[PDB]
């Protein structure tokens, strides 16, 4: 789940 | 207070991610165009998606666990309710984006989603019907991700029934009998048997349109169809 957790954990 | 059911609603309305703008082909519709608008929009709405629901209050307090299983678990529901209520005042027709306005026979040109629409536009129809108001439906939508799939459970439990505090709340706003808001609850929650299923059968097309080279998906569409 990398781009899912990355989403998670940066705001943007 | 934060979760007041009046200041959840209004939370829950804030939140509510922007109009993803996509526009038709020039072209007209191939099953191979049909699939990369509807998937390239769909990876669109997944980032946008988990953007919204790290502004649910509580969310980002979960377990990192429960917050990825729950969105793998209920990205293709949400995704379904969030078209339902776009095209709810549209009958005949799916309002995937403002610009991106398919009719039902459309889905003519790719194999096995006719159905789907089918399904979508019947069950919207059932929300039309029962005049699904907007902020019936901000509750419900949070519902689906939260009831989807040690103190993070508790977090999680007692987060979903402030969600659902909340819409009893918004169904008590209409001042009908205290008969006819335990029906229209009953009623609401029911039609999401019929999204569900909708999301079950869209997740095996999407799949199987994958595997057979139908379409190429990329980015968080692709991560959250690997991990299933
Ligand atoms: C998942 C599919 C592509 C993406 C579609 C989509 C894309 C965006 C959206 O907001 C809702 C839906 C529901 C129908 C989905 C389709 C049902 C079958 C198809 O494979």
């Amino acid at each position: 789940h990398p781009l899912l957790m990355r989403l998670l954990h940066h705001p943007s | 207070d934060a979760l007041s059911p009046e200041q959840l609603v209004l939370t829950l309305l804030e939140a509510e991610p922007p109009h993803v703008l996509i526009s038709r082909p020039s072209a007209p519709f191939t099953e191979a165009s049909m699939m990369m608008s509807l998937t390239k929009l769909a990876d669109k709405e997944l980032v946008h998606m988990i953007s919204w629901a790290k502004k649910i209050p509580g969310f980002v307090e979960l377990s990192l666990f429960d917050q990825v299983r729950l969105l793998e678990s209920c990205w293709m529901e949400v995704l379904m309710m969030g078209l339902m209520w776009r095209s709810i005042d549209h009958p005949g027709k799916l309002i995937f984006a403002p610009d991106l306005v398919l009719d039902r026979d459309e889905g003519k040109c790719v194999e096995g989603i006719l159905e789907i629409f089918d399904m979508l536009l019947a069950t919207t129809s059932r929300f039309r019907e029962l005049k699904l108001q907007h902020k019936e439906y901000l509750c419900v939508k949070a519902m689906i991700l939260l009831n989807s799939s040690a103190d993070s459970s508790r977090k999680l439990a007692h987060l979903l029934n402030a969600v659902t505090d909340a819409l009893v709340w918004v169904i008590a706003k209409s001042g009908i009998s205290s008969q006819q808001q335990s029906m229209r609850l009953a009623n609401l929650l029911m039609l999401l048997s019929h999204v569900r299923h909708a999301s079950n059968k869209g997740m095996e097309h999407l799949l199987n349109m994958k595997c057979k080279n139908v379409v190429p998906v990329y980015d968080l569409l692709l991560e959250m169809l690997n991990a299933h």
